[PDB]
């Protein structure tokens, strides 16, 4: 009967999404509300603030899209997709989007702020994880694929990189970029080269195995520190993963082992979270037997690594990046693609 | 070793996704 609850729970959170699905968060903050700190991050679409709500003193994390960069990278529906969704979902692993506006130049997404710093930094520095402390993250993981796939969401973008630690160690997934609700196939090249599923790299159409392929190489790499298929240059990354082949650091256990074999299974007929049992082939694996997976829900188990606090607005978890300030044109930019957001 | 392979590599820092 464990697994009726999580079916109710489940029905419960779709009939929560699909409203706010629906019907959108829209326009809910400006730009003048904010106090702009520090930049604490970048990638390749945009650029990631502290600010401070006057209002309210509270922080935030604020990504800032320029509407013409996304434009001309072709990104318009992945960037309706992440806003949409973001807006809709509620998960304890899942950042919290709190405003979403724009102006004439920019799209602003203002999330819950994350002091401890991402997964990434933590992973690096001390090399690699023990087994029960990337358990403990994996299991998070677990459960958030099996939430956002209820609600027919591929999320398609796992790794360190967009993992972040809370002030309890607990996790948040960050970033929902390529995150898309379809059913059935779809078919773009995205996501990160050593984490993509064989079945992306040879343009086959493809669903939600895609995620659990990339737990697997989530777990390869908190547990070895490097990951599973690695070379200097993407396309000899791909010629790795479509090989076939896979070799484990001599440390990992045995229930490790056959874990990941099972994730990093080429053969979509076999791939774990993908056969009749679901997620429950995962939940119930031998490397799984001591998790309590509604302690970890409930945030109820200790966790392994609790960054230390130094203040709500402290930044020394996160590098320095070039500050570059935001230029709001007196004409709007991409007025009828962002129309919804 | 090959923790000493990759932590020499090329690819040790934030990787970006890929693109269009
Ligand atoms: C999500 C989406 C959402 N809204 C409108 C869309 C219009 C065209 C294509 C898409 S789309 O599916 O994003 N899309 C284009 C990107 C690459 N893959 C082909 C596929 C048809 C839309
Ligand atoms: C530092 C940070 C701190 N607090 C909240 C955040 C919410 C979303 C993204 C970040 S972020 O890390 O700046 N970020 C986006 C930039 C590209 N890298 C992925 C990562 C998830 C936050």
């Amino acid at each position: 009967s464990e697994q009726e609850s999580v079916k109710e729970f489940l029905a419960k959170a779709k009939e929560d999404f699909l409203k706010k699905w629906e019907n959108p968060a829209q326009n809910t903050a400006h730009l003048d509300q904010f106090e702009r700190i520090k930049t604490i991050g970048t990638g390749s679409f945009g650029r990631v603030m502290l600010v401070k709500h006057m209002e309210t003193g509270n922080h935030y994390a604020m990504k800032i899209l320029d509407k013409q960069k996304v434009v001309k990278l072709k990104q318009i529906e992945h960037t309706l997709n992440e806003k949409r969704i973001l807006q809709a979902v509620n998960f304890p692993f899942l950042v919290k989007l709190e405003f979403s506006f724009k102006d004439n130049s920019n799209l602003y997404m203002v999330m819950e702020y994350m002091p401890g710093g991402d997964m990434f930094s933590h992973l690096r520095r001390i090399g690699r994880f023990s087994e029960p402390h990337a358990r403990f993250y994996a299991a998070q993981i677990v459960l958030t694929f099996e939430y956002l796939h209820s609600l027919d969401l591929i999320y398609r973008d796992l790794k360190p990189e967009n993992l972040l630690i809370d002030q309890q160690g607990y996790i948040k997934v960050a970033d929902f970029g390529f995150a898309k609700r379809v059913k059935g196939r779809t078919w773009t090249l995205c996501g990160t080269p050593e984490y993509l599923a064989p079945e992306i790299i040879l343009s086959k159409g493809y669903n939600k195995a895609v995620d659990w392929w990339a737990l697997g190489v989530l777990i390869y790499e908190m547990a070895a520190g490097y990951p599973p298929f690695f070379a200097d240059q993407p396309i000899q990354i791909y010629e790795k993963i479509v090989s076939g082949k896979v070799r484990f650091p001599s440390h990992f256990s045995s229930d490790l082992k056959d874990l990941l074999r099972n994730l990093l299974q080429v053969d979509l007929t076999k791939r774990f979270g993908n056969l009749k049992n679901g997620v429950n082939d995962i939940k119930n694996h031998k490397w799984f037997a001591t998790t309590d997976w509604i302690a970890i829900y409930q945030r109820k188990v200790e966790a392994p690594f609790i960054p230390k606090f130094k203040g709500p607005g402290d930044t020394s978890n996160f590098d320095d990046y070039e500050e570059e300030e935001i230029r709001v044109s007196i004409n709007e930019k991409c007025g009828k693609e962002f129309s919804e957001f | 070793t090959t923790y000493a392979d990759f932590i020499a590599s090329g690819r040790t820092g934030r990787r970006n996704a890929i693109h269009d």
